[PDB]
């Protein structure tokens, strides 16, 4: 039977940030 | 994390890449975050890392291994009745810690990185303050129910819907995790 595969992540540890201009 | 609960999602694998990895059982990708979006060849759900263990619903993962950089990994715990399975947390993930304040004001984090308020109404039940269509909760089993301080209270298990809209949610309280580990 096939393994369970991680296909993405949800990150709770992020804090508001000024999106760097680049 | 902590103060106001905010979350973001990032996709890391595609359909073909996921299939190959599911079969080879070897995932070389870097892991980050507390909640991992996972998939089998039949469905996609979530898995949450709490205290060093990656937990999810047995309804989704069944008794499968988790693809890792070292090959597939056997589950540490399995509890068909409690609907749980856990594997060692992937290297790179960050774990949540159980809630220690008995708050009845929960926040469910969905696979789309939305945190929706849920009012605790019974240890393993909570009502959606803002009913959402069932399709919105699909794919979020195994996701976390957080207390205002960002601590795991439970893992989303089932939607209490009617006519296609979910009014409430059933979840697996952290206490059952400890019980599954102890059992
Ligand atoms: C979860 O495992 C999933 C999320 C629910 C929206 N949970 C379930 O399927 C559980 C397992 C069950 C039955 N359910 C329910 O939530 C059902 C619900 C009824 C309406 C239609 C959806 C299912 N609810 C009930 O049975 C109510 C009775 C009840 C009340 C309390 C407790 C229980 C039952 O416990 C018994 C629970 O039994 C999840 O996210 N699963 C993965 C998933 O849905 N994946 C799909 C997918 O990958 N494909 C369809 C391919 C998905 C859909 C859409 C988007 C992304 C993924
Ligand atoms: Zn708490």
């Amino acid at each position: 039977k096939g393994s369970v595969v991680i296909v993405g992540r949800i990150v709770l540890s992020g804090k508001p940030a000024i999106i760097p201009k680049k | 994390m902590g103060a106001p609960i905010t979350a973001y999602a990032q996709q890391t694998r595609g359909l073909l890449g996921c299939i190959i990895t599911s079969l080879t059982g070897r995932d070389k990708n870097q892991v980050e975050g507390e909640v991992q979006i996972v998939s089998t060849a039949t469905q996609t759900f979530l898995a949450t890392c709490i205290n060093g263990v990656c937990w999810t619903v047995y309804h989704g993962a069944g008794t499968r291994t988790i693809a890792s950089p070292k090959g597939p990994v056997i589950q540490m715990y399995t509890n068909v009745d409690q609907d749980l399975v856990g594997w060692p947390a992937p290297q790179g993930s960050r774990s949540l810690t159980p809630c220690t304040c008995g708050s009845s004001d929960l926040y469910l984090v969905t696979r789309h990185a939305d945190v929706i308020p849920v009012r605790r109404r019974g240890d393993s039940r909570g009502s959606l303050l803002s009913p959402r269509p069932i399709s919105y909760l699909k794919g979020s089993s195994g996701g976390p129910l957080l207390c205002p301080a960002g601590h795991a209270v439970g893992l989303f298990r089932a939607a209490v819907c009617t006519r296609g809209v979910a009014k409430a949610v059933d979840f697996i309280p952290v206490e059952n995790l400890e019980t599954t580990m102890r059992s």
